[PDB]
């Protein structure tokens, strides 16, 4: 489709129904199953996993995580296609948004499957292929959080993906719900973590790199740099404050400078900066902690 | 479509009931696609059905262009949006049908009595035509479809026919020789208990192999991608090179046709085009050569020119008589040359620089091209192709060799007929390029200097054109075009020129003979 | 529980062939020096003929996605289906690849498969795909799982040719299904403990003498006897043995007390065996049956044999340790114990006894990889150069040229490989690395001279000089031999110069043969090489 528009010929579909054929259908299908188990409906939660009366049993819980693995692979491949290219086009942004919405709905459905300490569903998804999907999403999050934050035109994609990460961590917490000492679910989760050591390490560095931004802004050194109520601080002032604070390294300094959008006036608003970065960082960091 | 669906579903096993109306509906759908581009997409929306109902009447001749496979080809024909939106399973179904045709015998023909072979050329040719239309669109090659098709073709090697399949196949050249031998053989060619009654097995085999070669050559990546160095394109091109050896292509090009002849009574005895080696077979070979292997080596170019290209052009020249010109052999030869050979020689124009050691060969090429230009059945576009090719070749052609062409031109260009116009351009550009060769005694050191025979011939050309233009009736375009030529000749001739009072006598009597100069 | 193949794990690729209505189990094999083309080694009848897994083992360096492969070409993780994996041949150190050249066995589409020195390019890389519908893209590749490999460069599958008389492995569009066996994994292998496939020296209880064969001055079938030598032989290639387990899978595991294994002599290629007369004797691979060639390590002389124990899939528990653990070799079937006969250049005969003496303790010392590779290279060179000399002898005896086999291409290729092996270090290299290369080159030259590689080269030079001219050699042998006569003759002299250069002991042993060399200095076809050799010796 991209080559089709590039060659200049008229296209019936602008966004393109060919990629992600039916986005509303999958979302409705998984929202139906999430509503079916909402309210910690343990009876229907167990009946989805094992139909006792029926002659043959279909594991909806396993099929859901299979679809989650497939959509994780699709998202990872789309990321890998877009890794080299500097800027994400509109079609890429729409496809990422639709895929992230679908993944978020699947994670919500899995979370409603596993909440209400449903031990059967928890043990089924423990032995299912959830861990590979989670480790794929962890790498995707580790690399998007570096890439998108540097640019300023994909902030909506960044926040949608950060919400996806929060939902994944809530799903992991619901897995850990009702855990026992030296539990098999915990062992498998730590195996997943040590498998994804580098990705989660990068995510944690990205989180605690922006979690100190509130302290940096509230420091008196920044206050004397910006005594104005309007708060639009100069880029040079913010840059020099970032080493005067003595808690940000040079790499963090240059990364925040790159992640800092500036107007033609060569200045930045620390208020918009912090509300743009810190809040998702705190929200997801609490769940990770 | 619903009428055709009902009839095709009714009694599908026992061939097709009421084949005439099915053919009429397929023709109507093809024409509906051809009417407008949106109708083509509307028909493309149901391309899936035509694929599982492709094997309807492919074996039976006289239904060509009126089968569901033809309707699918028309729906996917020359539409880039449709070619790009074409899916991979749709190509896979056709590839599977081609594999089935390559593995299995043709039950209908062997039932009617045709000799039994292990593969189906008549269906395979149609299935290869559909793949050609799927992969190739508007001069360019759709890389996405071409890579999928070539990958499926190499995953199923049985699609290549017994010769190129690889279990001890005799090779492309051997297969072509055996097919012609079958063609002259009456027993193997026909069932032996007008054309639809007797499908010629040799022609089926040659058309199958030429269609496979044509499809692979069209699937070859574009040269711009090769220059960019894209690894997938390099891989596909190397795979095609491995699939088809260059020597087999050279041999098939070297194979000669059978020229028509008149009989004892003098009546033209013309072998039927439905039985024999077609120029389109060589046209596919040339296309594969130029798109896959690439023509960039000078000695290779001249070797191919001698072995396969020049004999065919000389045969076309010898079959330029007015009675034999109207024969469809001559038309097919002119079509093949002007579509493949002359464009290839025009693209190979820079390589024609170092041809001193093959002066006889290059002079023979010039003479044959000129004789084909001096023709009647030659169409307007064919004349254009001849003009461009000859003007390109004579451009980089070294002035030493073309004095044969000059000495034959100085006798027939003074006529100032419409056939003299491209000699006029040729002389104009040649003298403009080789101005300092003639005027300056030293000239180019590598080229040398005039032998004074060229100088005398240029004197004769100047005087003949000058006189014939005075005696010539007014045509303002003719005086536009003859002006630069006359001026270039006058400038090239050194003002202090010595016309030898002792000229050479007893010249080539064939040159003055206007009946073909032979 | 199911294991998964990871990077840096050593594996063996197996293929199944039902030749003549009987199923055979084959393995992908390749030899570093000499023929680079891969060949298949049968492992079905391991009972009567031992398998040579040493040249069949491959290690999985890197597993990467196809797009990552594209990016790295433009400018421990478990194996997952769909990745592109890189295989390094364990012995040679080269990488498996498509050679882009074919033997043209009426399969013009197929491409031959061999080894490549450099990993650069997409030829070395191969992609693993699911064999059946149970497997799927992206999931972990289980151990003991059948796999199909796809060439990245040529898009040709690893194929086993059935139609030809001799089975060949090549890259063809048809699919041959390959199973993967975990031969070993050095990631969790404890250092200092004996594992299968090692090359070791059997040291007698006086930790001074090795279990060695007669030296290289004695001819073949006089080297078949087994005895004890001490002193300089401990640092030679005639004291090296390889412990080969009777199991194909997991043959690199730690050796347990009582595990049956075969001891193969590295330099000769023969297997230790027990003859019916209770006398130890080296005996050939073809007749190397399990019954004759089976020996076990026992911690104590006490007679309570372990009997039968279940085999464990993996490294297992490390029991035998190098240099400290005392091992007593006993034959499995006969039950006798290895001991010194104590006959009355020590030449302590090794004999096979029901009871034996008390000081039968045998220590184990691990041999370096460089020395093991040098010994294997020596064995291969011995085989190839003996074939060459026998062919030349037949040609001299006037046997028909077609009947006689003359390894023209293989001898030349092995000669260039040996030149590369004995190439002196370059000067721009760092000092410590240069000193290490000098030490390695000196060790290689010493091992070659101790195995007597000089005399073989001298014999080849003489039997090539019996033909005066290239035209004369082309009249006697084939025309290709005629063209290769100059190249092989020059390469042999260059090899001799490389073997003698910088080695005072080798140049001293070459003093006797100097007079032979100077007698042909007048010959123009070898004057430069003869003069270079003379200069080095002087």
């Amino acid at each position: 489709q991209n080559k089709a528009e590039g060659l200049g010929m008229v296209t019936e579909e602008g966004s393109g129904e060919k990629v992600l054929q039916d986005d509303e259908f999958t979302c409705d299908l998984f929202r139906f199953l999430q509503l079916l188990c909402e309210g910690h409906n343990s009876d229907f939660q167990n009946y989805l996993r094992t139909q006792t009366g029926n002659n043959t049993t279909v594991n909806i819980i396993i099929s859901t995580v299979d679809y989650l693995l497939r959509v994780q692979e699709s998202i990872s491949d789309f990321y890998w296609y877009y890794s080299g290219k500097d800027v994400i086009d509109e079609q890429g942004q729409r496809n990422f948004s639709k895929a992230i919405q679908v993944a978020k709905q699947v994670f919500n459905t899995l979370t409603e499957y596993i909440q209400g300490p449903c031990t059967g569903n928890q043990q089924s998804l423990a032995h299912s292929r959830l861990w590979d999907a989670v480790v794929g999403f962890l790498h995707v999050f580790a690399h998007m959080q570096m890439k998108l934050s540097q640019d300023s035109s994909q902030i909506e994609l960044l926040k949608e993906l950060m919400d996806l990460q929060k939902d994944m961590v809530v799903m992991l917490l619901s897995m850990l719900e009702g855990n026992v000492v030296n539990g098999t679910i915990g062992k498998q989760m730590v195996d997943m973590l040590v498998e994804s050591s580098n990705n989660v390490e990068m995510i944690l560095k990205f989180f605690d790199m922006f979690l100190k931004l509130k302290d940096l802004t509230s420091s008196d050194t920044f206050k004397e740099y910006d005594p104005d109520g309007k708060g639009v601080i100069s880029k040079r002032d913010f840059h020099k404050a970032m080493e005067s604070h003595k808690h940000y390294t040079q790499s963090e300094t240059e990364f925040l400078l790159s992640c800092a959008e500036t107007d033609e006036n060569e200045t930045l608003d620390y208020e918009e900066f912090v509300k743009r970065f810190h809040e998702p960082a705190k929200d997801i960091g609490f769940n990770v902690a | 479509m619903e009428v055709m669906v009902n009839v095709l579903g009714g009694g599908e096993s026992k061939e097709i009931t009421f084949p005439k109306m099915v053919a009429n509906c397929c023709r109507f759908l093809c024409y509906f696609c051809r009417i407008s581009r949106q109708n083509q997409k509307a028909m493309f929306d149901h391309l899936s059905y035509l694929l599982e109902n492709s094997s309807v009447g492919l074996a039976s001749p006289a239904m060509r262009g009126s089968t569901p496979l033809d309707v699918a080809a028309a729906s996917v024909m020359d539409n880039n949006e449709l070619a790009l939106a074409l899916r991979e399973p749709d190509l896979e179904k056709v590839v599977r049908y081609l594999a089935g045709c390559g593995l299995q015998s043709c039950q209908m023909l062997v039932s009617k009595g045709y000799p039994d072979i292990g593969w189906n050329p008549v269906e395979g040719e149609r299935y290869l035509d559909f793949l050609r239309f799927a992969v190739f669109c508007n001069g360019e090659s759709v890389e996405e479809n071409a890579n999928v098709v070539v990958r499926l073709l190499i995953r199923r090697p049985e699609c290549f026919g017994p010769a190129l399949r690889g279990e001890g196949g005799n090779g492309l050249l051997a297969a072509m020789e055996e097919a012609i031998k079958i063609a002259e053989d009456p027993s193997r060619d026909g069932p032996s208990p007008e054309e639809d009654d007797t499908i010629h097995m040799g022609n089926a085999i040659m058309t199958f192999y030429s269609a496979l070669i044509d499809l692979l050559g069209r699937c070859a990546p574009e040269m711009h991608l090769i220059h960019a160095g894209k690894g997938e394109a390099i891989r596909i091109r190397s795979i095609l090179r491995s699939l088809i050896p260059l020597g087999d292509l050279v041999g098939v090009i070297s194979i000669a046709f059978q020229m028509p002849t008149i009989a004892k009574d003098g009546n033209v005895v013309e072998p039927d085009m439905s039985a024999g080696f077609c120029p389109d077979h060589k046209a596919a070979m040339v296309l594969f050569l130029d798109r896959v292997y690439g023509i960039e080596v000078q000695d290779f170019l001249l070797h191919l020119l001698e072995v396969g290209f020049l004999p065919d052009l000389r045969a076309a020249a010898s079959l330029d008589t007015a009675a034999l010109s109207a024969t469809d052999m001559a038309l097919a030869l002119n079509r093949y040359l002007c579509t493949a050979v002359l464009p290839l020689l025009t693209r190979c124009a820079p390589l024609f620089a170092g041809t001193e050691h093959h002066a006889s060969l290059i002079d023979s090429l010039l003479h044959t091209v000129y004789r084909l230009s001096k023709g009647c059945s030659l169409t307007k576009a064919q004349r254009d192709s001849i003009e461009v090719c000859l003007l390109s070749i004579c451009g980089q052609l070294r002035p030493s060799m073309m004095q044969h062409l000059l000495r034959r031109l100085v006798f027939d260009v003074p006529l100032l007929n419409e056939h003299a116009k491209m000699p006029l351009k040729l002389l104009t550009n040649h003298y403009e390029r080789c101005w300092k060769y003639y005027c300056l005694p030293g000239g180019w050191g590598n080229f040398g200097a005039a032998s004074e025979e060229e100088l005398h011939l240029s004197r004769k050309l100047f005087w003949g054109i000058f006189d014939a233009l005075s005696q010539k009736k007014y045509e303002q375009e003719l005086f536009k075009l003859a002006l630069p030529c006359l001026s270039a000749v006058a400038g090239a001739l050194p003002p202090d020129y010595m016309e030898s009072n002792y000229v050479s006598m007893m010249e080539k009597q064939s040159s003055m003979d206007s009946e073909g100069n032979f | 529980e199911i294991q998964f193949l990871r990077t840096d794990d050593e594996v063996v690729l197996q293929c199944t062939a039902t030749i003549h209505k009987e199923q055979q189990k084959l393995c992908l094999a390749a030899e570093g020096f000499g023929n680079r083309l891969c060949f298949l080694e049968s492992t079905s009848n391991s009972k009567n003929v031992p398998p040579d897994l040493s040249i069949c083992t491959f290690v999985l360096e890197q597993s990467l996605s196809v797009r990552a492969l594209q990016e790295m070409l433009a400018n421990h993780r478990t194996l997952l289906y769909g990745h592109a994996i890189l295989l390094r041949h364990s012995y040679s150190g080269m990488y498996l690849c498509c050679l882009s050249t074919s033997r043209s066995s009426t399969d013009k589409l197929a491409f031959d498969v061999g080894l490549q020195e450099d990993t650069t390019g997409e030829a070395c890389w191969w992609t693993i795909h699911p064999a059946s519908k149970q497997r799927s893209e992206g999931e972990k590749v289980r151990v003991g799982d059948d796999l199909i490999l796809v060439s990245v460069s040529s898009e040709r599958y690893l194929h086993l040719s059935y139609g030809n008389g001799s089975l060949h492995v090549d890259a063809a569009f048809q699919q041959t299904l390959w199973s993967v066996a975990p031969i070993s994994s050095g990631s969790e292998a404890a250092q200092g403990y004996l594992i299968g496939g090692d090359v070791l020296r059997l040291l007698h209880g006086h930790m001074d003498e090795c279990l060695t064969v007669p030296s290289g001055e004695h001819g073949e079938e006089q080297r078949r006897t087994v005895h004890y030598e001490g002193g300089a032989v401990s640092v030679h290639a005639r004291s090296l043995w390889r412990l080969e387990t009777l199991r194909v899978a997991w043959s690199g595991s730690h050796i347990r007390w009582g595990q049956p294994f075969r001891l193969r002599h590295v330099t000769t290629g023969k297997y230790l065996s027990l003859m019916e007369d209770k006398n130890l004797l080296l005996m050939d691979k073809e007749k190397a049956d399990v019954k004759s060639t089976a020996f076990t390590f026992r911690s104590s002389k006490e007679k309570l044999d372990v009997g039968v124990r279940k085999e464990v899939d993996g490294m297992g528990t490390s029991e035998i340790k190098y240099g400290d653990s005392v091992c007593y070799i006993q034959h499995v079937d006969t039950g006798l114990w290895l001991t010194y006969q104590s006959v009355d250049s020590i030449q302590r005969k090794a004999i096979m006894h029901h009871e034996g003496h008390m000081d039968d303790g045998i220590s184990l010392s691990r041999s370096q990889h460089e020395e093991s590779r040098t010994a294997r290279v020596i064995r291969s060179t011995v085989f190839l150069f003996n074939r060459f000399i026998r062919g030349l002898d037949a040609l001299s005896k006037k046997a028909k040229a077609s009947t006689v086999d003359l390894p023209i291409e293989s001898v030349s290729l092995s000669l260039q490989d040996l030149i590369g092996y004995f190439h002196p270090p370059d000067e721009h290299l760092e000092h410590e690395d240069k000193q290490n290369r000098l030490r390695a080159l000196k060790n290689r030259q010493n091992l070659f001279q101790e195995e007597g590689m000089i005399n073989l080269v001298l014999e080849c030079i003489d039997r090539l000089h019996v033909y005066s001219s290239a035209a004369h050699f082309a009249d006697v042998a084939g025309r290709e031999a005629g063209e290769s006569w100059k190249s092989i003759l020059n390469s042999l002299y260059e090899l001799l110069a490389a073997l003698i250069r910088g080695n005072r002991k080798n140049c001293a042993q070459f003093s006797g043969s100097l007079d032979w060399l100077i007698s042909r200095l007048e010959r123009l076809e070898a004057s430069s090489g003869i003069l270079e050799v003379l200069h080095c010796v002087l």
